[PDB]
């Protein structure tokens, strides 16, 4: 659905040398829409966009630490 | 609404305090808090320096806003003259708080 | 004899035993985060305060009671006064930023928003409410005492002082129990962090401002002070003034701004 | 600020003064050699009868000495100022520090 | 501003003792009022156990070492969630 | 009347400098110090491989 | 009152230049010393 | 209360060569020396703890 | 500046003992830690 | 002619090109015949003698401009002193390699240069202008 | 790398580099004018016995002291943020790869499409292979396409670090919580060495980066087996 | 016994800056054009002559097989 | 007597004196921790066998010789000898608290010994950045120690600040306006107002490093929703005034020194003086993100903090210029005291414009955090400041002590100090060029002959060092008097005589208004 990944392309809403908003919002976006699809019967498919780019940006260590986080119910952000 | 009982400086200032206060009142000023004013410095009118001793300290600023200020010692005896501007400054001594 | 009409000062102690203290102090800090041990520290605090009390007694005996605070030297203790408060100004500044800078690119950790996630602020237009407006009327007081005294009286300059001692304790009071109450804590991020650390050195000066104010009314109760004569009195008002606006700052930025 | 003739005249009519005392003397000459120039003959024909009328003979040669210095590396300067003050020297009966072996180290 | 009072002619002590009693000590009673009033506990939140929270890179000078320097039991969770 | 400088700067200025350039040469050149210049010009290439 | 004069206002003697050196080398001495013993302390610590 | 800052002026004028810290009298002494034993006391002891906390306690 | 004549003056001989006292005080104890650098680190 | 340190706060004597008449003469208490001299210097300068006038100078002023001006010997003891401190610095160099420094590592022996220059070829360190830019590729030995 | 005796930059590997070395060259020759000039002058002042003592006036020179100096900074200034901002234009990566520091090794994860991540440790002297050079190889090397724009995210997992290679005119601070981004573009296949450039221990000088670029189609079958 | 020329007497402190500040601007000059030349334009020209016809591919297969590489052997 | 006089002073001539001391026994310290840092340098491979101690000696370098060598010799020492002096004023505004100034600064300086025998002390660079400074990787007392140390000596500078700017705003002759003080006590006042303003925020900045490390905060810990970024934006914003606070003493002291030994009554360009020291303190305070050059910052803040940065070359030239022009037309005195200013005008130029090749904040990526920084701040700041301090040091030597000096002892003492520095410091430019890292206690094998090179010029500057200390003894040691003095109209500080009575100016100076 107009694909040919490569990496994450320039984010005009990130433009500047920290980077560390642009992981956070990809991770966020990745899982805010598979939460709406798996729960509206949808299909986590159209959700692939944000977990290519996250995948792409974000530090191992960090989406490790993120999703044992959402696991145990003390992830910080609103999902 | 008002009332006292707060001492006054005529009332209750002491030492040094005091005597500046005493002598600002008689217009002297003994204890150089002022600057002060030049004569035309000829020979026939010098500016004339107090002193409790027989040589003081002289800055002269020879002209108004030099920045350089001319120093040397004003010796009791005859006027002496500014090295740099030649004007003329004679030493009155002695005595202070009778 | 001179002839100036500054003060020569006779050779003291107290810079040395204040320089000692600093050493036991802050050594002393030391021993108790690390050796588990608050001796050092409790020796370093009371020589901190023998050192302020005769330090300060010297002056007034100088001043009340020798007579050697001319114009000359009250105006240099004014600029003294005046220089000290900037740089009180600047420490404060330090914090201040610290707290913008957290608070306005608040980062994943707190949850990307501010206050952080999980974090309950107290409400501003409460206790916050009532502690600006206990320093604002203290303001106000001891500007009345200022002028009581220039005026000659006596025991309206020493009720407008009580007054502002009281308006002074009661925020030291009210800010207690505020820390206590508090659901969050130091440890809570840099939500408590800034939140702590900023209110806690400005509730440290206004206990060293009432400290000071409560020193000037005993020197009133015993007439050191003249209606004209009298900059420990404008020190003190000077640095309450300080301390008021200095909450005035943290309660726009932190309490309302920040909540 | 002035004209090279005006600025000579001026320290001429210094020197001149018939009443000129010994601490104008020193303060014209020490205040002078503060400039950027050698001083024009003139100039230091005026001071030299100063040191006349003033019975000085050393501050003369002196004299003599920091027109000299004040040539610095211009070695034609100094002999071009003595040859025009001869005619004063040789009436005022001033000898040059060369004619008392003062130029000698 | 002028404020929405008038006086100007002079600020003396009458002036101030004024403010203090007809302006300044009315304010800090009706925020009195109004605080302790709005008193009274909240109930306290679901524990939650977040990483940004009850901080502990160091055990406290004091205590257990894990209880802040104003613990209030009520509404000041350990890291291991609220006291029995 | 000569001072120190008459009578003994022709000999300071010779033996402190002969003794200057001795001591340096002796220390850069015999005691073993690895001045690491460059290969260009000095090193033939060997097989590392 | 206090002594004045060359030699008078510092608080050390230089009334002896055979002591004074001996004042200034432990002086001098222990400050540029300091160093190398805290380095030696710190490497015998392991 | 009264006023006896004239009292205290005579006293502390008193032309007794005291320096200022010491001459309201024999309680200014013995402040002094609390102060100065507290001071050179603690200093002594930060020594002797800078001494134990030098070295490994293993 | 002119000054009188030294008061106690310090001829050649003095000065070359003032001057190996004062470089031994800093290169002696500097050297004995230096030297002595591998019995500490292998300690 | 004796100066005192009590004499500090008067005018005094000095000699510089650039402050020619000095504030005092060179000497103040003059002997008899000096000051008849003096009295002599009150009539034609013109019947004083040479050595009258060389003393007339010589009791106003120290020294004169080609004296006081004179160049000396000292940058001889100045140039030739800090050379030799500087000698004595090598032997202390000498000392600390000798006693304090041990090995270098291996990797300074003339085998592993010669490998190590042949491998930063291999990879063409600096090809540009630094290092590779120098050995000839074509004729394998360094450009002349 | 730098060679021995080297005086002035490592050569441009990527075309910033080159730029700042021209950069550099333009400011030197500005540097070396100055500084002669003023040791010229000094020389000028003390070299004369001709005096002028008296007061002398400063409001006119002082003209040409002051606009003199302030069109040589803007002719630095110019083209220093020429550079700057051309640094900084829209680049479109076609790679991205996270370096996170670590006391005292790098580890790299390239996750565009695969897991892949390795650490970097210095080879300890005792280890090296002959020819290889002390204090700067690893383990296992950063191998990138050549010729590609690369878009590198520096990163830590404890105190600051900071990436650096020189060759490539690159160094960004790696700091915990932080994801700083710099781009990474070689002219030419080779192995670019850097050292870690923000003091973090014991181990700050024993902590190398060393790039190996190489063609896509190595480093595609590179990436395929370090999975 | 000849008269001496009068000579210039005035002002040659600052005649002589003058002249100096004067040559020494002339020296600038020269030596940015012997810096551009021997060092700027030296480092354009080094630059351009070997990026002219190189060979990226080529370098490679030569390092390739002096078997320098981790990837590539 | 003698603690009376010496422990419980309340005279600004012997709290110079005892500052004099106290910066001259630091300066020994910090040269032995230069010389070990050199000797690990000079030769590859590991001297010390332990980076944590090296790290140590590195940051105690940097703290002695900033806080307990430049700051109480400039500002403790010749301040106060020379400032009451040069306005004719009885002593300080506050002589008491001007002693607490001195008396702080013995225990400050203990606190940082104790930081380095305890623990493995505080490796971290005299920036002491989170994580590195926190309670992680270096857990322990040593850090927390290095911070009381710097509380004691903040508030010992911050006091003496106010107290130099109420003494020089409040007690100078009713006449003589601020535009007829003497440059040295304009570079003071200067100095203060910058100590002023940027240490209390050094202070909140360590002291939130402090409750970090022992209180649970987080202001630079990312897991609470710190930066360690926000650390250094307030260390900085005071290291930057620190490094012209470092100066703008000696810039006072050389326009001293050039304008005596040319022979001038007066320095070129007095107002155009006064300005250059205020736009440049001034300037100071809106800079300090240039120390942050490669920390990921928006392009914009680095265009601004480059141009900036540079600007400050404008009035900093026409102090260089002015002093030209106050040598030009002189009568040169080649005194040691004006070898050094001559050596102070050239060597901090050359160190100023290695700072404007770094303000560039394109090149700075490359030489940030390598040698080609260290060898920067070594011309500028080491040798800037420590040749006036020198300078200063040689030539109120006779006026603080009533001696003199052997000038051809002290000529030699310069020649040799000038080799060494330009030995050690100059390569330093190439190995930062070729990309060096700075805080290294080895580097490849390639950077070795120019840290040869440099180790062995630090032993050149060590000779320097040993042969001052015997200047000092032999002149003490010979006690030749003062008997007359140049040029005193113009130069105040000498007139009372040499040395000055313990009171000076108890009968103030009589200066008219006309
Ligand atoms: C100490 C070891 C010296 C090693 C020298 C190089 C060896 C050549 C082999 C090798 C054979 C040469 C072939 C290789 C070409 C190099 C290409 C390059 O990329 O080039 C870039 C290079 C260019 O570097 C050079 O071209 C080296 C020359 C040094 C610059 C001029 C100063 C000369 C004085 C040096 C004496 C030593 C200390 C005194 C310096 C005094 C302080 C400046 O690196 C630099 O930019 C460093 C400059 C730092 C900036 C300081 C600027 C102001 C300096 C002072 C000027 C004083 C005026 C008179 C100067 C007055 C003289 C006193
Ligand atoms: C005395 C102390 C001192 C002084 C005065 C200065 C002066 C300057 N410094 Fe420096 N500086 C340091 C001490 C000093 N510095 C220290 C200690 C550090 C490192 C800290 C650390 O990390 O530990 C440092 C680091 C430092 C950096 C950070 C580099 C890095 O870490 O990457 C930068 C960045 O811009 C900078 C720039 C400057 C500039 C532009 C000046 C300017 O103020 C200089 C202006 C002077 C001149 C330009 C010369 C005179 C002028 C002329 C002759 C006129 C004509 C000139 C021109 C037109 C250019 N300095
Ligand atoms: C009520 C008004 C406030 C008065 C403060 C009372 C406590 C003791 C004295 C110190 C006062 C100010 C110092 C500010 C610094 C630290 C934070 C203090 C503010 C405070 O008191 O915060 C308390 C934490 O205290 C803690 O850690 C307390 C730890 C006490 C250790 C003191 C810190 C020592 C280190 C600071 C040294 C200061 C160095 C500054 C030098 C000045 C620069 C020259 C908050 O309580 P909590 O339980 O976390 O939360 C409440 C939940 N119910
Ligand atoms: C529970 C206690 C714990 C708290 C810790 C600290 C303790 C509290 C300290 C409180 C401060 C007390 C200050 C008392 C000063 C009294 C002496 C005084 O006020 O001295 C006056 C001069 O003022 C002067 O020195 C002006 C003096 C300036 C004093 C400034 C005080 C502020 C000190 C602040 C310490 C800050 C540390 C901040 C932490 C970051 C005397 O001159 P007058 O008044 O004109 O009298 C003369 C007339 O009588 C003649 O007619
Ligand atoms: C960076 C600053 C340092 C600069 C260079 C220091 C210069 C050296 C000065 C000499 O120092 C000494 O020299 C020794 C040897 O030459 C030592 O003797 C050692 O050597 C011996 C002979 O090898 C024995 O006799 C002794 O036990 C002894 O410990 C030693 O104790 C030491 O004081
Ligand atoms: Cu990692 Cu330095
Ligand atoms: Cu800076
Ligand atoms: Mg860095
Ligand atoms: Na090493
Ligand atoms: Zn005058």
């Amino acid at each position: 659905k107009i694909k040919n990944y490569q990496t994450a392309p320039f984010d005009s809403r990130f433009p500047n040398q920290n980077q560390t908003r642009n992981c956070w919002q990809n991770y966020l976006d990745f899982h805010r829409c598979e939460k709406a699809m798996t729960a509206k019967g949808g299909d986590v498919s159209v959700c692939e966009w944000y977990r290519r780019v996250y995948k792409s940006l974000c530090p191992i260590s960090w989406v490790s630490t993120w999703d044992d986080r959402r696991a145990e119910g003390t992830f910080p952000g609103k999902i | 609404a008002s009332g006292g009982g707060v001492p006054t400086d005529e009332e209750q200032a002491t030492g040094l305090e005091r005597e500046v206060m005493l002598a600002a009142r008689k217009g002297q000023d003994p204890y150089n808090i002022l600057a002060p004013k030049a004569t035309s410095g000829t020979k026939e009118d010098p500016n004339l320096v107090p002193s409790i001793t027989n040589k003081r300290i002289v800055g002269c600023i020879c002209e108004e806003d030099n920045s350089t200020v001319i120093w040397f010692w004003l010796h009791k005896g005859e006027a002496q003259r500014c090295p740099s501007c030649g004007t003329h400054y004679k030493l009155v001594p002695h005595q202070l708080a009778h | 004899h001179q002839t100036h009409a500054y003060h020569m000062v006779n050779p003291s102690p107290w810079p040395l035993t204040g320089a000692l203290s600093a050493l036991l102090m802050t050594s002393g800090l030391t021993m108790w985060f690390h050796f588990n041990s608050m001796t050092l520290l409790m020796i370093g605090l009371t020589t901190n305060m023998l050192t302020m009390y005769q330090w300060w007694r010297d002056v007034i005996r100088e001043s009340t009671f020798q007579g050697h605070h001319t114009p000359a030297v009250q105006k240099g203790l004014r600029y003294g006064m005046i220089l000290f408060i900037i740089s009180e100004v600047l420490f404060f500044t330090g914090f201040f930023w610290a707290f913008y800078h957290s608070s306005l690119a608040p980062t994943p950790e707190l949850g990307g928003c501010w206050p952080p996630t999980g974090i309950h602020p107290l409400n501003p237009l409460e206790v916050p409410l009532l502690n600006t407006s206990v320093l604002l009327a203290s303001g106000v007081s001891i500007t009345w005492a200022h002028h009581s005294l220039m005026e000659g009286d006596r025991k309206h300059m020493l009720q407008a002082l009580f007054i502002t001692i009281t308006l002074g304790v009661y925020f030291t009071l009210l800010q207690a129990s505020e820390y206590y109450e508090a659901p969050f804590t130091i440890s809570d991020g840099v939500y408590g962090s800034t939140f702590f650390v900023a209110t806690g050195f400005h509730g440290l000066h206004v206990i060293i401002g009432s400290t000071f104010l409560i020193v000037c009314f005993f020197r009133q109760l015993k007439f050191h002070f003249t209606s004209n004569h009298h900059f420990g009195f404008e020190a003190a008002a000077w640095y309450w003034h300080f301390v008021d606006v200095v909450w005035l700052f943290l309660y726009v930025s932190i309490y309302w701004w920040g909540s | 600020h002035e004209t090279d003739e005006e600025f000579d005249a001026r320290w001429v009519t210094y020197f001149n003064k018939p009443d000129i005392d010994a601490w104008e003397l020193r303060k014209g000459m020490n205040t002078l050699v503060g400039y950027d120039l050698v001083p024009e003959p003139k100039i230091i024909d005026a001071a030299l009868r100063a040191c006349r009328r003033l019975n000085d003979f050393a501050s003369a040669v002196r004299i003599l000495e920091v027109v000299k210095d004040k040539a610095g590396p211009h070695k034609e300067i100094y002999p071009y100022v003595i040859q025009e003050l001869r005619p004063t020297l040789n009436e005022l009966g001033i000898s040059t520090p060369e004619e008392l072996g003062l130029d000698k180290v | 501003a002028s404020a929405a009072k008038g006086d100007h002619g002079g600020t003396g002590a009458r002036t101030w003792r004024f403010l203090t009693f007809g302006l300044a000590l009315p304010s800090v009673a009706l925020c009195t009022l109004n605080s302790w009033l709005h008193s009274g506990h909240r109930e306290r939140p679901a524990f939650i156990p977040y990483h940004h929270l009850r901080i502990r890179t160091k055990p406290f000078s004091w205590g257990d070492g894990n209880h802040t320097f104003f613990h209030n039991p009520r509404v000041n969770p350990l890291p291991t969630g609220y006291e029995k | 009347a000569p001072d120190f400088h008459d009578k003994y700067g022709n000999a300071v200025l010779a033996s402190g400098a002969t003794f200057c350039v001795a001591v340096w040469v002796y220390m850069a050149t015999q005691i073993g110090i690895e001045w690491n210049p460059s290969p260009v010009g000095r090193v033939t290439p060997k097989e590392w491989r | 009152h206090y002594e004045e004069g060359p030699g008078k206002n510092i608080p050390f003697s230089v009334e002896n230049k055979w002591r004074l050196l001996a004042m200034m080398t432990l002086f001098f001495g222990s400050g540029f010393a300091a160093p190398f013993f805290i380095v030696r302390h710190q490497l015998l610590k392991k | 209360f009264e006023n006896r800052v004239a009292e205290k002026q005579k006293l502390f004028q008193e032309d007794n060569g005291l320096p200022v810290h010491l001459k309201g009298g024999a309680t200014d002494n013995i402040l002094y020396r609390v102060t100065m034993t507290l001071c050179l006391g603690g200093t002594l002891y930060s020594l002797y703890c800078l001494g134990w906390a030098s070295f490994p306690h293993k | 500046i002119t000054a009188k004549p030294a008061k106690t003056p310090t001829s050649p001989k003095e000065q070359a003992i003032g001057l190996s006292v004062t470089f031994l005080s800093f290169l002696l104890p500097a050297g004995w830690v230096l030297y002595h650098l591998d019995n500490y680190k292998k300690s | 002619s004796v100066v005192k340190s009590e004499d500090y706060a008067l005018p005094s004597y000095v000699d510089r090109r650039d402050y020619p008449l000095p504030d005092v003469a060179h000497v103040k208490n003059l002997s008899a015949s000096q000051k008849a001299l003096k009295e002599k210097e009150k009539a034609s300068w013109s019947s004083l003698s040479i050595d009258e006038k060389v003393e007339l100078y010589r009791l106003k002023f120290k020294e004169s401009f080609a004296e006081m001006n004179r160049s000396t010997n000292e940058w001889k003891t100045v140039v030739g002193a800090a050379m030799f401190f500087i000698g004595f610095t090598a032997l202390l160099l000498i000392w600390e390699k000798h006693y304090v420094y041990g090995p270098i590592p291996h990797t300074f022996e003339e085998e592993w240069v010669a490998k190590q220059t042949k491998r930063m070829l291999d990879m063409k360190v600096a090809p540009i202008q630094g290092f590779s830019a120098k050995w000839d590729y074509d004729k394998n030995e360094w450009k002349k | 790398m730098a060679y021995p005796m080297q005086l002035g930059f490592q050569d441009a590997t990527s075309p910033i580099m080159e730029e700042l070395l021209h950069f550099h060259d333009h400011t030197l020759m500005i540097v070396f004018l100055i500084s002669s000039l003023v040791l010229y002058i000094i020389s000028l002042m003390l070299t004369t016995k001709l005096t002028h003592t008296s007061t002398m006036d400063a409001q006119e020179v002082e003209t040409i002291w002051t606009i003199l100096p302030a069109i040589i900074l803007i002719l630095i200034a110019l083209p220093s943020l020429r550079i700057l901002y051309m640094m900084d234009e829209i680049n479109n990566p076609s790679l991205t790869v996270k370096t996170m520091g670590h006391q005292w090794y790098w580890s790299y994860e390239y996750t565009d499409y695969e897991d892949l991540s390795f650490d970097s440790y210095m080879i300890p002297t005792s280890e090296l292979k002959p020819g290889e050079l002390r204090l700067l190889e690893v383990d296992n090397r950063v191998v990138l396409p050549m010729e590609m724009t690369i878009r590198m995210l520096v990163s830590s997992e404890d105190v600051l670090h900071s990436w650096a290679v020189p060759s490539l005119g690159l160094k960004t601070d790696a700091i915990p919580g932080r994801l700083n981004q710099t781009t990474l573009m070689s002219s030419r296949p080779g192995l670019y060495y850097g050292q870690c450039s923000e003091i973090c221990g014991s181990n700050h000088s024993f902590m190398p980066i060393v790039l190996e670029l190489v063609p896509l189609k190595y480093f595609e079958k590179w990436s395929a087996s370090m999975l | 016994s000849t008269a001496l020329a009068k000579p210039q007497m005035r002002g040659l402190l600052a005649r002589r800056l003058r002249f100096h500040i004067v040559g020494a601007f002339m020296v600038s000059l020269g030596f940015a054009t012997f810096y551009k030349f021997a060092v700027a334009e030296k480092r354009k020209k080094a630059y351009a002559d070997f990026y002219r016809n190189y060979d990226s591919m080529k370098d490679f297969e030569e390092m390739r097989k002096a078997g320098i590489f981790q990837s590539a052997k | 007597m003698f603690i009376n006089r010496w422990l419980f002073s309340t005279n600004h001539k012997d709290i110079g004196t005892l500052y004099l001391l106290f910066g001259a026994w630091a300066g020994m310290v910090g040269t032995a921790l230069s010389l070990l840092i050199r000797a690990e340098l000079g030769q590859p491979g590991t001297l010390l066998g332990d980076d944590q101690i090296y790290n140590v000696v590195v940051t105690a370098h940097a703290f002695v010789m900033i806080f307990f060598m430049v700051m109480p010799i400039m500002i403790g020492g010749f301040g106060n000898w020379l400032v009451p002096l040069m306005i004719g004023a009885p002593d300080m505004a506050f002589p008491r608290m001007n002693n607490m100034s001195f008396w702080l600064l013995p225990p400050s300086f203990l606190l940082l010994l104790a930081s380095s025998m305890v623990e493995a002390g505080a490796g971290t660079g005299w920036t002491v950045y989170p994580p590195l400074a926190g309670n992680l990787a270096h857990a322990g007392a040593s850090v927390d120690l290095t911070i009381f140390s710097l509380h004691l000596a903040g508030v010992s500078s911050i006091l003496g600040a106010i107290n130099f700017i109420t003494t020089i705003i409040n007690m100078k002759p009713p006449a003589m306006s601020q535009y007829q003080t003497p440059l040295f006590v304009w570079s003071v006042m200067i100095t203060a107002v910058l100590l002023l303003l940027s240490l209390p925020v050094l202070a909140a900045g360590i002291t939130m490093l402090l409750t970090d490390r022992n209180l649970n905060t987080t202001f630079f810990d990312p897991a609470g929703g710190g930066d360690p970024i926000l650390y250094q934006h307030l260390f900085w914003f005071f290291g930057h005034p620190e490094v012209y606070i470092l100066i703008l003493p000696g810039f006072g002291m050389i326009s001293h020194i050039v304008t005596y030994y040319s022979g001038k009554k007066e320095p070129f360009g007095y107002m155009g003086m006064v300005w250059a020291m205020m736009s440049i303190g001034f300037l100071g305070f809106i800079v300090w993100a240039h120390h942050m050059f490669t920390v990921g910052m928006d392009v914009d803040t680095r265009a601004y903090f480059t141009s900036a940065t540079m600007i400050i070359a404008i009035p900093t030239g026409v102090k260089v210029f002015s002093w030209l022009a106050t040598l030009h037309g002189g009568n040169i005195k080649w005194s040691p005291a004006m070898m050094w200013a001559l050596g102070f005008i050239f060597l901090f130029t050359v160190g100023g414009l290695t700072g404007i090749v770094l303000a560039n904040s394109s090149l700075d990526i490359v030489l940030h955090d390598t040698y080609y920084v260290v060898a920067h701040f070594h011309y500028v700041l080491s040798m800037g400041a420590v040749f006036a301090i020198m300078g200063g040091f040689v030539h109120w030597f006779p006026l603080f002590s009533g001696y003199t000096l052997n000038d051809t002892w002290a000529k030699i003492h310069f020649a040799i100090m000038f080799v060494g520095v330009n030995m050690t410091f100059f390569p330093q430019h190439f190995l930062g060029l070729s990309g060096m890292p700075r805080r290294y206690s080895d580097y490849p094998d390639a950077y070795t002959m120019w840290n040869t090179i440099s180790s062995m010029g630090s032993f050149i500057s060590l000779t320097a060092v040993m042969l001052m200390v015997f200047i000092i003894w032999e002149a003490f040691a010979s006690k030749r008097e003062v008997l007359t003095v140049d040029l005193t109209t113009t130069n105040l500080e000498w007139l009372n005589g040499c040395p000055p009575p313990y009171h000076t100016f108890e009968e103030p100076t009589y200066v008219n208004l006309k």
